[PDB]
C-alpha cells in the first residue's frame, strides 16, 4: 500500500474539523419551512422565534436536522441503486472482472479520496458499499428524538452524508459503465433524439420511467433478439433515458431508445396517451399514474421492490396469463420483480394492447376545450396552487375570446404537477387544456442530446490545464440538477450558450442536459451539434444520469492529483482546500428539488466547489453563504512559512441560491475567481464577470477592485480606464507612463505563495 | 470603436452567407507581417492603405491582402518579431465582426455585413489593433500598419516577406546555449503546481510546447517580476548535462527545497521538473536500457504495457523524480536533446504517428534503428528487435 | 382600490403566526415613520407601471433601494439610489446588527418589499423574521405571511390602484 491520508473511511468525529473550518467562513443561513417540530409525540412543537421545543432543540437544530434528513434521504437512494446495480451485475458477469472506464491513472477518485482503497475489480466494490452503509445507518440514527442538539453537527453530519452520497454515485457509476457497456470517456458520444415529438404513435410505443437499468436493458435484449426494433418504439422518462441510450454504446453507433423528457413531462405524455405501456423501475416515479392509466387504458408494470405501487405481485405466474388479464381489463398493471420473464412481458404487452387502445387520450377537442373555457368563473384557486405561480385565470380569459396563446406560453412553464386540477371547483382539466393549446409546440418538440461520454480522461484534463493556467479556459461550469425550473426549461439553455459563447468548460447531467438539449438555432441546430464533445474552452459534454455527476467531482479531484502531485488515498480535507483555493469550478442546479440534488450539492461543498441553486431550491432549509463586509473571515496561511496570507473574497458562497437566469450568469462568473490565478487567468476571469454584469445587471460591479492586485489583472480591452477609475475613486498610485499600478492594492501578487486553511500542511 | 471588442468573439465563425468579402484567403494572395524599426521610422496612429479602401468592394469578392505592422521602441528588438506576430492573430479575433484564421503566409480573413456596415474604414479596426498591442506589450511605445490590397504591392511584399521568414528560421535554429548570456525561467503554472519552476533555453524548450526562449524574452521584458523573468546562467558546472550554478540557485529559492538542482540534457541525474502539461513523456525500459517515448495523443500501450496516462501520473507536480520525463515536441528538434545520456542512442521506442510527425529529427542512419508498435507489440519482441537491427544500446 | 385586506387566503400556512393584513394608510404612515427603510425590489418591477410607481414611491421619501435578482437595469437611468445584492445574501446579512450596509451607515429596521415571488420572498422572511428584529411591509399583490405587515390578495388593476393611494399619502 501507499501513503495514506489522516482520514481513512471518516465518520461523524473524523471531519468535524474540515467542516468547522469551513462553517468558519461560510457560515450556515437557515431559512425554515415550518415554524413547528412534527416529530414525536410530545409535539408538534412550536418554535417560532427560535425558541425550542419539550426536547430542548431550538429552531435552527431543527431546520438543520431537516436537512440533515433530506441529504442522508438522496445519499439512501444512490447507495441503494448502487448496491441494487453492483449485486445484479456480479450476479450475471461474475465479481472478478476488472473494472473498466477509461485511460486515467485514477480510476475511482472518490473512492479513494474517501476510503482510500484502490478497486481494481467488481468484487472490491463490495466492501466500500459495505461502509457507505454502515455510516449511512448511524447516521439515520441521528434523526431520532433526543439525538445531536446543537444545530452545527448537524451541518458537519449533513457534509459527511454528502461525501458518502458522492462515493455511492461513483460505485454506480463504475459498476455499470463497466458491465453494461457504456461508452469509455468518449469525446464523440452519439446523438439521441429527444422530446415529445419523437415518438411514433403508429407503433407500439413502451414508456421507461425511473433511475434502475437492470429490467429495461432486459427489454432491450428481448427487442433486438426477436427483431422488433423497427417494429416497435421504445422511450424513457428521467435518467432511466439516458442509460439506455448509453447501453451497449461504446461503439459510437446510434442507438434506437429515445428520450421522452424529465418528470416534469410524465403526466403529460400519460395525458397524450401515446404509450401503450408503461414501466416503473424507482426513484422519481408520479404516485398517480395508475389512476389516469386506468382511464386511458395504459398497463402499468413494477420491476423493483422499492415501488410496487399497491399492485398485484404476478412474479410466479405465466407471461400468458397476466396478459390476457391485463388485456381484459381485471387489473391495470402488476409487480413483475423476475427481470427474464418481465423482458418478454413488456413487448409483448405492447404489442396486445397497441390496437385496442389507439386513439384514446385526455386531449380534449375544439368544442370540448370550447366548452371547458366557458365554464370557468375566475376565482383564483388554481393561480393560488400553481407551485410555479401562474397566471391561470388570465391564460383562461384570454382563452375565453379565442386568444390561446397565452395557455401556449403557459405550458413551457408549467411542470404538469395537475395539483390545479384538484382546486377547481368547476371541475376543468387545466393541464389538458394547455396541452391542447400547445399542441403544436409538442408536435414540433424534438432535439438532440449527446449521451453519456462516462469519466473525464488524464489527457484531457492535462491538456486544459495549460489553457487554465495560460488564462484562455476562465474556468469550469458544471449544469446539473431536476427540472423544477421557475421560468420554463430554456433558462439552462439560455445560461449554456452564453458560458459556451465565452470559451468556459461546460458539463452538464441529468434532466437539464435534456432541457439544454431541446432547444435549437435559426439553423436548426442544438448546442450539442453546435460546440464539441471534450473536455476543453468551448466543449459541452455530458456525463449522464446523476450517478455520473461523481465523475464531475471526481475530476475536480484528479486536477489535484495530477498536477500538483498530491496524494488522493484518504486525504479529503487536503484536496478539498487544494480545490478550494486554487480551482475555478462551479455547479449549477437550477431546479433542484429532490433530496438527491440536495445531497450532491453538500458532497459538492464538502470538497470545495460552490454552487448555484434555483429559487426553489431557497425551500432546502439551508444555504452557506461567507460575510464578504468581515474583513477577518478572509485570512489563510501560507504554505511555505505558516505566515498570514490573504485573500480576495471568493468565491463568497458554498451554497446560495439565485433568482432568475441573469442573475445566476453573473454570480457563477463572479464565483470562477481563485487567490491562487496568475495574472492572465485573473484577467480573463475579471473581464467576463464585468462583462456579463455590464449586460446583465446594467452596472460595474462595485467589488471589483477587490480582485486587482496587478496591472496585468485587468481587461485588456478596457485597462486605461479602469486604471483612471482606480486612481481617482480610490486614490491608488498609478505609473501613468508606464501604465503600471505603484501602490494602493491590499492584497499582492505573488504566484509562488500557496494559500491554505490547514495549519498542520504549513513548514 | 464602431464594433465591439472583447474575448468573447474568438468563436465566432463568419460563414459566407454574411461574409461581405474574404480578404486573402486560402485561394488569394493573404500575408501578415511585423517589422521593427528605429524611432524615427514609424509615426504612431497611422494607418495606410494602398489600393481599393473598404468601400470599393463588392460584396462576395475576395481581394489580395497584407497588414505590415511598423513597431518601434527602445527595448524592441528584431528577434522579437515574431512573437509580436504570434498574438496578430488573437488581437484580430476580439474584434466582433472579423475572423482570423492561420498565421505567415497561409492566412485568412473575413469581415461581416454588420460590422461592414458599422466601421466604414480600416482605420478604426487597425488602431483597435494597434491598442491591443499597446496594452498587451507596454514596451511597443510606437506603432503603425499598412494594409496592401492590391495584388502587384501584395506580389511586392511577398518576396521581402519570405526572405526574412527564411532569415528568421534560420537565426532561431542556429542560436544555442553558448550564445545567450540569459536563461529565461518561468513559473506560471505554478497556480497550480506550487513547486514547479521551469528553465527555457534555445536548447531546452518549454515542456508545454507554447514557450520559447524569444517568448520568454519577451514576457520578462513586459514584466521582469512576474511569473516569467530572467536569470544568468553564471558558472558552467557540467557542459555535458547542461547544468549551470544559476539555474541551481534559482531553483534552490524558487522550489522551497523541494530540489537544489535542475540538470538540462539529463534523464537520470538530477532531470527538470514538469507540472503536468507534457506534449510527451519519456519512460526508461531497463531489460533493454532504452528510452521510449509517448505523446499525449497517443491512444495505445508500450512496450512496457502501460498507457499514456498511466506512465505520465507518475512524474509531474514539480517534484524531481527519476524514470520520466516530460519534454515538449521540439525538444526533438534539439541538438542537445538528452545529451547526458547518449542523445538519440537510447532511443528504441516511438508510435509510429509521433515518427512521422518528427523523423525530420532522427538521424537518417537510426531512423530504421527506432522500432515503433507497427513492428514490436511486447518487450521480448523489443529485445529481438533491437537484436536484428543492432541499436547503438 | 382602498380595500387591500377583504382576501388572505393560502394554499399552506408556515405556522401560527401571521403577517397583519393592512390599509393603505396604515401601509403610508409605516413607511412614512421608520427610521431607517430600505426598499428591496424583485425583478417583477419591471412591469413598467411597477417600475415607475416604485422609482415614485422611492423618490418621495428618499429610501434606498437593494435590486435583488436582475432588476437593476430598470434604476439606471431614473435618479434614485439603487444597489444590487444577492436575496439570500441580503437575508443573511439583515440578521447581523454589525453589517455596515449598502452605504456603511450600518443596518436597518424596517424593509419595504414589492415585486417578488411568494416562494422565495417567503423562505427569506422565515429567517429574517425568526433571527432578527427587523420589520418587513409588503406592498406586493400576493399575501405575505412571512413579513410583519402585507397587502392581501388583488388583482393588477387593484395592485396599482392600492398603490397609487399609498403614493398619495406618502
Ligand atoms: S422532537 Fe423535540 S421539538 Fe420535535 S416534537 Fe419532539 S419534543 Fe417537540
Ligand atoms: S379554479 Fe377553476 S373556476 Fe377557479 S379560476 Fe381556476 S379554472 Fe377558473
Ligand atoms: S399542473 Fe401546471 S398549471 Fe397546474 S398547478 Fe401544476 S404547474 Fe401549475
Ligand atoms: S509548462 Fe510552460 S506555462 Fe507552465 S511553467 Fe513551464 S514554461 Fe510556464
Ligand atoms: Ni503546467
Ligand atoms: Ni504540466
Amino acid at each position: 500500500l501507499g501513503p495514506m491520508g489522516p482520514t481513512p473511511f471518516p465518520t461523524a468525529a473524523t471531519v468535524r474539523d474540515w467542516s468547522f473550518t469551513l462553517f468558519d467562513r461560510y457560515e450556515p443561513v437557515y431559512t425554515p419551512m415550518c415554524d413547528q417540530c412534527c416529530y414525536c409525540t410530545f409535539g408538534p412543537c412550536n418554535l417560532e422565534g427560535n425558541r425550542r421545543g419539550a426536547c430542548g432543540l431550538d429552531m435552527k437544530g431543527q431546520a438543520a436536522r431537516e436537512f440533515f434528513l433530506r441529504c442522508i434521504t438522496g445519499c439512501a437512494c444512490h447507495s441503494a441503486h448502487g448496491r441494487h446495480l453492483l449485486d445484479h451485475i456480479i450476479s450475471i458477469f461474475g465479481e472478478d472482472m476488472p473494472i473498466n472506464m477509461g485511460a486515467s491513472n485514477v480510476i475511482a477518485p472518490n473512492i479513494q479520496l474517501i476510503t482510500g482503497r484502490q478497486p481494481k475489480t467488481l468484487g472490491d466494490l463490495k466492501p466500500i458499499m459495505e461502509y457507505v452503509e454502515e455510516e449511512l445507518g448511524q447516521l439515520l440514527a441521528t434523526v431520532h428524538a433526543g439525538q445531536e442538539g446543537a444545530a452545527i453537527d448537524y451541518d458537519n453530519k449533513a457534509m459527511l452524508a454528502g461525501i458518502l452520497d458522492h462515493v455511492g454515485m461513483e460505485v454506480s457509476d463504475i459498476a455499470q459503465v463497466t458491465a453494461l457497456g457504456f461508452p469509455k470517456s468518449d469525446p464523440e458520444a452519439p446523438l439521441v433524439e429527444v422530446g415529445m415529438g419523437t415518438l411514433d404513435a403508429s407503433k407500439p410505443v413502451i414508456i421507461a420511467i425511473g433511475h434502475n437499468v437492470a429490467g429495461v436493458t432486459y427489454i432491450m435484449d428481448y427487442m433486438e433478439d426477436n427483431n422488433l426494433t423497427d417494429k416497435m418504439e421504445i422511450g424513457g422518462l428521467c435518467c432511466t433515458a439516458f442509460d439506455m441510450t448509453r447501453y451497449k454504446r461504446e461503439d459510437r453507433k446510434p442507438p434506437y431508445a429515445k428520450i421522452v423528457g424529465t418528470i416534469s413531462k410524465e403526466l403529460k405524455v400519460v395525458r397524450s396517451g401515446i404509450p401503450d405501456v408503461i414501466v416503473i423501475d424507482e426513484q422519481c416515479v408520479r404516485a398517480d399514474l395508475v389512476e389516469e392509466g386506468k382511464k386511458l387504458k395504459i398497463p402499468v408494470i413494477a420491476s423493483n421492490e422499492k415501488v410496487m405501487y399497491g399492485l398485484p405481485d404476478r412474479t410466479n405466474d405465466d407471461v400468458d396469463a397476466i396478459i390476457e388479464d391485463i388485456k381484459t381489463g381485471k387489473i391495470p398493471g402488476c409487480v413483475m420483480l423476475d427481470y427474464e420473464k418481465l423482458g418478454e412481458l413488456v413487448p409483448r404487452l405492447a404489442m396486445e394492447m397497441a390496437p385496442l387502445r389507439e386513439g384514446i387520450s385526455a386531449i380534449p377537442s375544439d368544442e370540448e376545450m370550447a366548452s371547458l373555457v366557458a365554464k370557468c368563473v375566475a376565482c383564483g384557486e388554481c393561480a393560488l396552487a400553481c407551485p410555479e405561480e401562474l397566471d391561470i385565470p388570465d391564460a383562461i380569459q384570454a382563452a375565453k375570446e379565442g386568444d390561446f396563446t397565452a395557455l401556449d406560453f403557459l405550458h413551457d412553464l408549467c411542470v404538469g404537477c395537475r395539483r390545479c386540477e384538484q382546486v377547481c371547483n368547476k371541475e376543468i382539466p387545466i393541464l389538458s387544456v394547455i396541452d391542447k393549446a400547445a399542441q403544436k409546440a409538442i408536435a414540433e418538440e424534438k432535439g438532440l442530446v449527446r449521451a453519456g461520454r462516462g469519466q473525464v480522461s488524464d489527457a484531457e484534463i492535462r491538456a486544459e490545464g495549460l489553457n487554465l493556467v495560460m488564462g484562455t479556459t476562465p474556468g469550469v461550469i458544471a449544469i446539473i440538477g431536476c427540472a423544477n425550473y421557475p421560468a420554463g426549461s430554456k433558462d439552462v439553455y439560455r445560461i449554456a450558450e452564453e458560458f459556451l459563447n465565452r470559451n468556459y468548460i461546460v458539463a452538464v447531467s441529468g434532466c437539464s442536459a435534456m432541457d439544454i438539449g431541446m432547444y435549437k438555432d435559426a439553423d436548426g441546430k442544438t448546442l450539442y451539434e453546435r460546440f464539441p464533445g471534450r473536455f476543453e474552452r468551448g466543449n459541452i459534454l455530458n456525463t449522464g444520469s446523476c450517478v455520473s455527476n461523481s465523475h464531475i467531482s471526481g475530476t475536480c479531484h484528479k486536477v489535484a492529483a495530477i498536477f500538483a502531485g498530491r496524494n488522493l488515498s484518504g486525504n479529503l480535507a487536503e484536496i478539498a482546500d487544494y480545490t478550494l483555493n486554487r480551482v475555478g469550478a462551479v455547479g449549477l442546479a437550477w431546479g433542484a428539488y429532490s433530496q438527491k440534488a440536495a445531497a450532491i450539492g453538500t458532497g459538492c461543498n464538502m470538497y470545495g466547489i460552490p454552487a448555484v441553486l434555483g429559487p426553489h431550491s431557497g425551500k432546502y432549509r439551508r444555504a452557506l453563504i461567507a460575510k464578504t463586509y468581515d474583513e477577518n473571515k478572509w485570512k489563510v496561511y501560507d504554505s511555505r512559512n505558516g505566515s498570514e496570507l490573504d485573500i480576495p473574497p471568493s468565491p463568497e458562497f458554498l451554497i446560495t441560491t439565485a433568482e432568475t437566469w441573469q442573475e445566476a450568469c453573473v454570480l457563477l462568473a463572479k464565483n470562477c475567481i481563485r487567490p491562487s490565478d496568475n495574472n492572465m487567468g485573473r484577467s480573463i476571469k475579471l473581464t467576463h464577470w464585468i462583462e456579463l454584469s455590464e449586460k446583465y445587471l446594467g452596472v460595474l460591479p462595485e467589488d471589483w477592485w477587490k480582485f486587482v492586485r496587478h496591472e496585468a489583472d485587468l481587461p485588456l480591452s478596457r485597462r486605461e480606464e479602469l486604471l483612471k477609475k482606480l486612481e481617482t475613486e480610490h486614490g491608488w498610485e498609478i505609473d501613468w507612463k508606464k501604465k503600471k499600478i505603484i501602490s494602493g492594492p491590499k492584497i499582492k501578487f505573488d504566484v509562488s505563495s500557496q494559500p491554505t486553511n490547514l495549519k498542520r500542511l504549513c513548514k | 470603436f464602431p464594433f465591439e471588442i472583447s474575448p468573447m468573439f474568438e468563436g465566432e465563425r463568419v460563414r459566407k452567407e454574411g461574409m461581405f468579402v474574404e480578404l486573402g484567403g486560402p485561394k488569394s494572395l493573404g500575408l501578415e507581417l511585423v517589422r521593427a524599426k528605429p524611432m524615427d521610422e514609424i509615426e504612431d496612429g497611422k494607418v495606410t492603405i494602398v489600393g481599393p479602401d473598404l468601400k470599393d468592394m463588392e460584396e462576395g469578392k475576395t481581394y489580395p491582402w497584407a497588414m505590415i505592422f511598423h513597431v518601434g521602441g527602445e527595448l524592441v528588438e528584431p528577434d522579437l518579431e515574431s512573437v509580436i506576430e504570434r498574438r496578430v492573430h488573437d488581437f484580430i479575433n476580439y474584434c466582433q465582426g472579423i475572423m482570423h484564421l492561420n498565421q505567415r503566409y497561409d492566412v485568412w480573413m473575413r469581415i461581416s455585413k454588420d460590422t461592414a456596415a458599422k466601421m466604414d474604414s480600416f482605420e478604426p479596426f487597425g488602431k483597435a489593433v494597434m491598442m491591443l498591442f499597446k496594452t498587451e506589450l507596454p514596451f511597443i511605445e510606437k506603432m503603425q500598419v499598412t494594409f496592401y490590397t492590391d495584388q502587384a504591392e501584395v506580389e511586392k511584399q511577398m518576396a521581402e516577406a519570405m526572405e526574412i521568414f527564411k532569415a528568421r528560421d534560420a537565426r532561431t535554429k542556429d542560436l544555442h546555449d553558448e550564445d545567450v548570456d540569459v536563461f529565461y525561467g518561468c513559473t506560471l503554472c505554478q497556480s497550480f503546481a506550487p513547486t514547479n519552476v521551469c528553465v527555457v533555453s534555445p536548447d531546452r524548450v518549454s515542456l508545454c510546447g507554447a514557450i520559447n526562449w524569444f517568448d520568454g524574452r519577451a514576457a520578462a521584458k513586459v514584466d521582469p517580476e512576474g511569473p516569467q523573468f530572467a536569470i544568468e546562467k553564471g558558472e558552467l558546472l557540467d557542459a555535458k548535462t547542461g547544468e549551470y550554478s544559476g539555474v541551481n540557485e534559482v531553483a534552490k529559492k524558487l522550489s522551497s527545497g523541494e530540489f537544489d538542482k535542475i540538470k538540462l540534457h539529463s534523464f537520470f541525474d538530477a532531470p527538470h521538473t514538469s507540472c503536468g502539461c507534457f506534449e510527451v513523456v519519456g519512460f526508461y525500459i531497463p531489460e533493454v536500457d532504452g528510452i521510449g517515448w509517448v505523446n499525449r495523443e497517443y491512444q495505445g500501450m508500450a512496450p512496457n504495457g502501460l498507457g499514456f496516462s498511466t506512465m505520465a501520473g507518475q512524474t509531474g507536480g514539480g517534484k524531481q523524480i527519476v524514470g520520466f520525463l516530460g519534454i515538449g515536441i521540439n525538444y526533438f528538434y534539439s541538438p542537445k536533446f538528452i545529451q547526458a545520456d547518449g542523445g538519440w542512442n537510447r532511443v528504441v521506442w516511438l508510435p509510429s504517428m509521433l515518427k512521422e510527425k518528427i523523423d525530420e529529427a532522427i538521424p537518417d542512419d537510426m531512423k530504421d534503428k527506432i522500432a515503433t508498435e507497427k513492428d514490436v507489440t511486447d518487450i521480448e519482441s523489443l529485445k529481438t528487435f533491437l537484436k536484428e537491427k543492432n541499436h547503438p544500446v | 382600490m382602498v380595500d387591500t385586506t377583504k382576501n388572505t387566503k393560502l394554499f399552506t400556512s408556515y405556522g401560527v403566526k401571521t403577517s397583519k393584513a393592512i390599509t393603505t394608510e396604515v401601509a403610508a404612515k409605516l413607511i412614512s415613520k421608520a427610521k431607517r427603510p430600505l426598499f428591496v425590489v424583485g425583478t417583477g418591477v419591471l412591469d413598467p407601471e411597477l417600475l415607475d410607481r416604485a422609482v415614485k414611491i422611492a423618490k418621495a421619501k428618499n429610501i434606498p433601494i437593494a435590486a435583488t435578482g436582475s432588476s437593476m437595469p430598470g434604476f439606471v437611468d431614473k435618479d434614485v439610489n439603487a444597489k444590487y445584492i444577492n436575496l439570500h445574501q441580503l437575508g443573511f446579512y439583515l440578521t447581523d446588527p454589525d453589517w455596515p450596509g449598502l452605504d456603511g451607515n450600518g443596518n436597518y429596521d424596517t424593509i419595504i418589499l414589492l415585486g417578488h415571488k411568494k416562494y422565495y420572498i417567503n423562505q427569506v422572511l422565515s429567517a429574517v423574521k425568526n433571527f432578527s428584529d427587523v420589520k418587513s411591509i409588503s406592498i406586493d399583490r400576493n399575501y405575505i405571511q412571512n413579513a410583519t405587515m402585507s397587502f392581501g390578495n388583488l388583482s393588477k388593476a387593484d395592485h396599482i390602484a392600492a398603490l397609487d393611494e399609498v403614493i398619495d399619502l406618502l
